[PDB]
């Protein structure tokens, strides 16, 4: 059938968590030089970023207490003017928080009722090599095209 | 701070230390530093620097920029830095420098 | 506790104070600190009455849930609101005989 | 077993053998008194206190 | 007074330990286990700093550093005098062994052998002296103590978090 | 200050207040435990 | 900085109003908020 | 605690519940541009045939109203 | 630790190489990156010996880094092509994926 | 003091600058390895534990660039011993050897080597008559830190990173466990004997002892003692140098023609799917026929090289490698009306690819899943774009739950595994039905929790 | 940027919105001012429905970013022209562009330690970042991105 798909597709052992991560870890380990505020937050605390406003607000859209959410003293002023300027032109609702669940770091599972901190130390690197049924037919088609290119070529 | 504001109004580069990094630049580098680095029209050393030792000597333009610095730009940049675009504090400092030209003993 | 005290047993100032506590509690129960409000399921919360002592040294807010199995989901968070209820009594309620202990 | 035997021969020649330092090691640990890197001074005290108990 | 009030926040664990005497790092999804440590610390009149890790700016720096000081990924954790006390299984053990007073007040744990929880009246030695040649079990007619009673069936507990 | 700042100042004063920590319930608990030890130990 | 002169004002306004049209062989840019707005046709009627 | 059981196919998933994952309308469209995100993305997803029952409780009264998806009052 | 001018140099080179390798080349299975990073570091030091510029030296070492990554990509592609054409050689990832899929086919035979 | 001197020395004779000559590079690698081990046991001698050196007197050879072969001998005194009296004179010997390497390099001043000679003469006078005394680093302590923090060689790659590198091959005709015995015990505890300049060579296992059948690889059969491999690489090192050189020259001569064809025909990339020896003839044929392609309408299109004359629907065309000049003109006249169709299909495929990549990265940022795979199945780009936009639409609705254990994957049939990490969805799935399913799982979990709390 | 405006306008026909923007631009130019930029952001659905002159709630609205360099009195004139327009439902005046927010009310030591030209010389999109903007996009402009991004689709065209 096709021959470019065989030389284009590469067999992977694990795919990735997201396909850039090992390059990022290698360049970060070299960038630190070890032998083997945030720069984009204050730039995005404005009226045109409804998510960065909502990541410091509660579920009803109001302010958290200072002991619960402590912040930089200029970041709270940027947040308090960004919320008002986004509310004024209708880019933010006067009541509510449409990006609240996007910002919560501690989320429970779908089959759980609360978040437990024992899930943080999972580190499941697929020790038993679970192969999905959608990957097995791809592997079989790859090796069938490998045999097809071995028979003719 | 009320003396540092008048020192910033009077003298040119009192904010900039020998490290050439401001106090606002060291905490906000993406906002204070330049985003693009252009290899083009390097102005070089100022040979007209004797005329302007203080910011009260050049109040004809915005931010106490002399007219020798505005040579290669188009008329829109020179119009945006004109007297009509000055703020209220810059106009009051120009009124102060008008008498400072008249009654100062030294520069 | 075994019984509940009747409104005829307490003082009339205690009944008026408990009515004010009931009004300001049922009014602004959504106006709690948001780090406790994110876990309280307000669909099951029912505040039926407020009882008090004769000089309002303690207040007893009587509550229950629609489903009883959700009670243990609403039990601890409601006990994180005692200072908020005390500040609500200091702010909203005038003519308070004592700043009460919330139970 | 041989070095355990030379430990009991040295203490039986001097005095009658008293089994009290083994019980004192259980109720008094090493880090409570402050002797973690001195096992020789720890065992010298345990038989000093152990023979002081039997009086 | 001389400086405006500012909420303290830092990306390092040891900046919290060098500042406060007793620090606790909790989560909002675990309200029972933080409430028992609040009861124990406030019983001994100790100033305590509770850090709710939900809605924090340095979550992943702090969740990594709490995994290095305590090998378990259990929250909340009590930190007294730049040391690790631990979770509820470690705090309730010091309360049971009567060691939680000197841990919270003076920053040290008693290394004294023997338990003071099982006492009869006042505390004395009452047989803590070393016996000659051992043989505490080969005396069959030894004094066994008062008769101890045990429940037939377990009574229903009032709450699942009553303890 | 005006009316708004004065109301916000007294609201922050009542909200963030340092109470007097007088160890009274622990004193009564120690007294209760001592009375229990006396009543158990001596009839 | 590319300033808009007085002579090229109406043409720039007509070019900016033709940014979001129905028929286009090019991908539409995102807004200042980071959200694709509603496409329209000529005469400004919303699709 | 324990994970829910596994679903292997949609044809009996349509019979296990009152809905189906695979849509049978076959909507053929070519919108190469980026899709428009909703204003309230994290909300209950209200379909068109859902009646909103409002129960307002008071001390001496309790009121029950039923509205449509568009705000039309069904019954008094 | 690290020298601070070398810290800023490695920050600039890592930020500029991350966009070349990920968004530019679309190359995620890159092997032995420390030798291209150290050779562009030492090329920057060789250009700083003569003292040409700062930005132009970064441009030249990024061009050399791009050439090295492209040459390594073509070498890996040539070796993979000659390994697939002959049909006699098989890499270790294909070996463990074969021994995994036959194990799962035997678990299907168990069912 | 000696920081500028050793900085210029390691700038001159480092093997990373010598890429035109590979033999000079590997001799410089051997020389810096010997110098590193020499300074290592010298620091060990000053530290307190004295070990016999691997070489007492030897000539070290470096290569220089003219912008020139520098050979220097290291000699030891004949009365050498591991005693305390000989720990002082050995520092002056390595200081004389390092300054003798620095003098012939012509990178230092005469004044500083006179200073080092004066320091060594003062130490030789002070060891005889005993004195007393009650700080800047010497040549040795500056040299070891200039080696470690700036001018270190890159370390040898491990076998684990060589597994995913596609550099470890094997012929399966021996056995699986013959390859396992040839890898596991012969690369873990025997990789230390392997050379660092050897590490650029990919490794096959096969039947025979040879130095390459593929381009730039080497093979090694069934289980070997490491001295057999050491004598193997010492027997035919010229062949394994020439194979690497001809592989690098082959790749560079491919890519210069690739770059000139990309810049001349205004296209992005050339794809190959055949033997490169067959692709080079087509590449030089199109290089000689370069202006005729500008005369035709073949531009801004990425080119694939296959065996059958065909054109793919995503915009790429496929050209056969076996092609002559007199057949090239009817081939260009055959596919001439189909070229703007391929151009519009190519630009639409690029737009759909960047759109689905943007939607997949927004789904990764909003929901934070265990991993998304839309490129597994052979589908059209409309199905992948529709699946990515449908996942992006239900992104905020799946936000209260973490999906870092489960994998979102494109499938011809929906497979929802919760014991494993699999969520397989078709291209046309109703997202609100999936939200209703996850909400049903949530309400059944909260009902289980309520009945468990009410039962006790 | 000296002044910026976010005009919320009624989604009328193209000629009416073009006449409104033309009158705004000729009021800017007639007072001796310069337009840095004017960008249309299309029709979006805001979270709050603004009312027009005849008190009808509008579900849709057009957003227009307008960056100008005008003197203070002339900016007051143009602002009173813009805010009293029949098509403009709402328009916020960005006056925190030369000095960043948090300097005047923040730390007193960090008040005269900033440079106004750093924010004056750049546009409004370089001060207030959109969600799509990041530092990688700004580093891609100087890295000779034309010769690097030509091989980014070499893996997806074969599958």
């Amino acid at each position: 059938g096709r021959e470019g798909w065989l030389f284009g597709q590469q067999v992977q052992l694990h795919y990735h968590r997201f396909p850039d991560e090992q390059l990022i870890t290698n360049l970060s380990r070299w960038r630190t030089g070890e032998t083997v505020p945030s720069p984009e937050v204050y730039m995005k605390l404005n009226y045109k970023n409804p998510a960065t406003i909502s990541r410091f607000l509660t579920r009803t859209g109001h302010m958290y207490p200072a002991d619960i959410l402590p912040l930089n003293p200029e970041a709270v002023v940027k947040l308090r003017v960004a919320k008002a300027q986004a509310i004024r032109i209708g880019l933010y609702p006067r009541f509510g928080n449409p990006f609240w669940f996007r910002s919560q770091k501690f989320r429970p599972k779908a089959y759980q009722e609360n978040y437990d901190p024992t899930t943080y130390s999972t580190k499941r690197t697929v020790e038993h090599f679970a192969y999905n049924w959608v990957q097995t037919d791809r592997i079989r088609r790859y090796f069938r095209e490998l045999e097809a290119v071995h028979t003719s070529g | 701070p009320v003396q540092k504001k008048r020192q910033e109004q009077m003298l040119y580069g009192v904010n900039i230390p020998e490290t050439r990094q401001m106090k606002f630049e060291e905490q906000h580098p993406l906002l204070a530093g330049a985003l693009r680095k252009l290899e083009g029209q390097p102005k070089g050393f100022p040979f007209w620097y004797r005329k302007y030792p203080t910011r009260r000597h050049a109040y004809e333009y915005r931010f106490s920029i002399p007219v020798e610095m505005l040579d290669g730009y188009n008329d829109d940049v020179k119009k945006a830095l004109s007297k009509g675009m000055m703020s209220i504090q810059e106009k009051q400092f120009a009124q102060e420098a008008m008498y400072m030209e008249r009654y100062a003993e030294h520069d | 506790v075994r019984l509940l005290r009747h409104e005829s047993s307490m003082s009339p100032s205690a009944r008026a104070f408990s009515e004010r506590v009931a009004y300001h509690l049922r009014r602004s129960l959504k106006a709690c600190p948001g780090h406790i409000a994110e876990h309280i399921d307000f669909t099951q919360l029912i505040i039926q009455e407020v009882l008090g002592s004769r000089r309002s040294k303690e207040i007893y807010i009587v509550w229950f849930t629609v489903d009883p199995g959700a009670r243990f989901e609403l039990e601890p968070r409601l006990h994180q609101l005692n200072h908020w209820v005390q500040q609500l009594i200091i702010k909203r309620v005038k003519r308070r005989p004592h700043i009460p202990r919330v139970t | 077993e041989a070095q355990a035997l030379v430990q009991r021969t040295l203490e039986c020649i001097s005095r009658p053998v008293s089994a009290a330092s083994r019980q004192l090691s259980r109720t008094i640990t090493a880090e409570a008194v402050g002797l973690d890197n001195a096992p020789g001074h720890y065992t010298n005290f345990l038989e000093w206190m152990g023979r002081l108990t039997e009086t | 007074s001389a400086t405006r009030w500012l909420p303290f926040v830092s990306s390092d664990l040891k900046d919290y330990l060098n500042r406060y005497w007793a620090v606790m790092f909790t989560v909002g999804a675990r309200p029972i286990e933080t409430g028992h440590i609040r009861h124990y610390v406030s019983w001994y009149c100790t100033r305590m700093k509770v850090v709710l890790l939900d809605h924090h700016v340095y979550v992943e720096p702090l969740r990594q550093q709490l995994q290095e000081a305590s090998r378990t990924p259990e929250l909340p954790l009590l930190f007294v005098n730049k040391k690790l006390v631990g979770t509820l299984r470690d705090v309730e053990l010091l309360e049971r062994e009567k060691k939680l007073k000197d841990v919270l007040h003076f920053g040290f744990e008693w290394r004294v052998g023997g338990s003071v929880a099982a006492t009869n009246g006042q505390k004395s030695l009452m047989g803590a002296l070393p016996a000659p040649y051992g043989d505490a079990e080969f005396f069959r007619g030894r004094y066994r103590g008062p008769p101890v009673a045990r429940p037939v069936v377990s009574l229903p507990t009032l709450h699942p978090f009553a303890l | 200050v005006n009316k708004q700042t004065q109301k916000y100042r007294t609201k922050l004063r009542y909200r963030f207040r340092q109470p007097s920590v007088v160890p009274l319930r622990q004193t009564l608990q120690q007294r209760h435990n001592t009375i229990l030890e006396v009543l158990r130990r001596r009839r | 900085i590319n300033y808009v002169p007085h002579a090229q004002l109406r043409e720039h306004i007509d070019k900016e109003l033709d940014k979001y049209v129905a028929g286009k062989n090019e991908p539409y840019p995102l807004n200042f908020v980071g959200q694709m707005p509603f496409l329209e046709d000529g005469d400004g009627n919303i699709v | 605690a324990v994970p829910p059981p596994r679903v292997l196919g949609g044809d009996y998933f349509k019979t296990r519940f009152g809905y189906s994952l695979v849509k049978n309308s076959e909507m053929t469209q070519g919108p190469v541009d980026y899709s428009q995100l909703d204003m309230w993305g994290e909300m209950p997803r209200y379909t068109s045939d859902m009646v909103f029952l409002y129960l307002v409780s008071r001390r001496r009264n309790t009121y029950a109203v039923a509205y449509t998806y568009e705000g039309k009052r069904i019954l008094n | 630790t690290l020298s601070p001018e070398r810290v800023a140099l490695r920050d600039e080179l890592a930020r500029k190489s991350r966009l070349v390798a990920s968004e530019g080349m679309r190359y995620y299975n890159i092997f032995w990156v420390r030798k291209p990073l150290d050779t562009m570091e030492k090329e920057y030091y060789e250009l700083k010996r003569r003292g040409v510029d700062h930005g132009e030296a970064i441009r030249k070492v990024l061009q050399g880094f791009y050439s090295g990554l492209a040459v390594k990509k073509r070498v890996a592609a040539i070796q993979a092509e000659e390994a697939k054409l002959t049909g006699r050689f098989i890499t270790m990832r294909e070996a463990t994926v074969v021994l995994g899929v036959l194990a799962k086919l035997h678990k299907e035979q168990l069912t | 003091m000696y920081k500028k001197a050793l900085h210029s020395f390691f700038l001159k004779v480092h093997p990373d600058f010598f890429h035109h000559n590979r033999s000079q590079q590997t001799v410089n690698e051997s020389s810096v390895a010997r110098l590193n081990e020499l300074l290592s046991w010298a620091k060990a001698f000053k530290s307190g534990h004295l070990q016999p050196p691997p070489s007492s007197s030897f000539t070290l050879t470096f290569y220089r660039k003219p912008d020139t072969i520098i050979q220097s001998t290291f000699e030891l005194p004949s009365n050498f011993a591991p005693s305390d009296n000989h720990r002082g004179t050995v520092e002056r010997a390595v200081n004389k050897f390092l300054r003798d390497l620095l003098r012939r390099a012509a990178c230092i001043d005469s004044v500083t080597e006179s200073i080092s000679e004066a320091e060594d003469a003062t130490a030789a006078r002070a060891e005889a008559k005993p004195l007393r005394r009650r700080g800047p680093k010497s040549l040795l302590d500056e040299a070891v830190e200039s080696m470690t923090v700036q001018w270190s060689l890159t370390p040898a790659p491990t076998l684990q990173e060589l597994i995913e590198a596609d550099q470890i091959l094997f012929s399966r005709d021996l056995s699986p466990l013959q390859s396992a015995a040839a890898l596991s015990t012969l690369q873990r505890h025997l990789g230390e004997l392997n050379y660092s300049a050897w590490e650029s060579m990919p490794v096959i296992v096969s039947n025979q002892f040879s130095i390459g059948d593929l381009t730039g690889t080497i093979t090694i059969p069934w289980d070997f003692t490491p001295e057999q491999f050491h004598s193997f690489m010492a027997h035919n090192e010229k062949g394994v140098a020439r194979c690497r050189e001809v592989a690098i020259q082959y790749a560079s001569t491919i890519e210069q023609l690739i770059a000139e064809l990309c810049t001349a025909l205004e296209l992005d990339d050339i794809l190959v799917s055949c033997s490169h020896q067959d692709a080079l003839r087509l590449m030089e044929l199109l290089h000689r026929n370069r202006e005729l392609l500008i005369q035709y309408g073949l531009s801004k299109l990425t080119l694939e090289v296959g065996n059958r004359h065909a054109t793919r629907a995503n915009g790429v065309v496929i050209i056969n490698c076996s092609l002559t000049s007199e057949q090239l003109r009817p081939w260009l006249k055959a596919i001439s009306p189909k070229l703007p169709l391929q151009q519009r299909l190519y630009e639409l495929s690029k737009q759909m690819l960047e759109s689905t990549l943007w939607h997949l990265k927004e789904f990764r940022t909003m929901v934070e899943p265990g991993g998304v795979d839309a490129f597994s199945n052979d589908c059209t780009y409309a199905e992948r774009l529709q699946w990515s936009k449908e996942l992006f639409r239900i992104g905020p609705s799946l936000a209260p739950w973490d999906w870092s254990e489960m994998t979102f994957v494109l499938s011809p049939d929906v497979d929802i595994d919760w014991a494993n990490g699999l969520l397989a969805l078709p291209y046309n799935f109703d997202g609100d039905a999936l939200v209703r399913y996850v909400e049903e799982v949530q309400q059944e979990a909260k009902s289980r929790k309520r009945e468990e709390l009410l039962a006790a | 940027v000296f002044y910026s405006f976010v005009l919320v306008m009624k989604p009328r026909q193209r000629r009416f919105t073009s006449q409104a923007l033309r009158e705004i631009g000729v009021a800017v130019y007639s007072n001796g001012g310069l337009i840095r930029s004017i960008t249309n952001e299309g029709i979006m659905r805001p979270y709050s429905r603004f009312r027009d002159a005849d008190n009808t709630p509008l579900t849709y609205a057009r957003y227009i970013i307008l960056q100008l360099d005008m003197g203070e009195e002339e900016m007051g004139k143009v602002d009173k022209i813009i805010r009293e327009h029949q098509d403009v439902l709402m328009a916020l005046k960005l006056n925190n562009l030369e000095r960043p927010v948090g300097i005047r009310s923040g730390n007193k030591e960090l008040q005269a330690a900033y440079f106004p030209l750093d924010t004056f010389t750049r546009l409004e999109e370089e001060i207030n970042w959109s969600p799509q903007t990041s530092a990688d996009i700004y580093t891609q402009l100087e890295m000779n991105w034309k010769e690097f991004s030509r091989t980014r689709w070499s893996s997806f065209l074969r599958n």
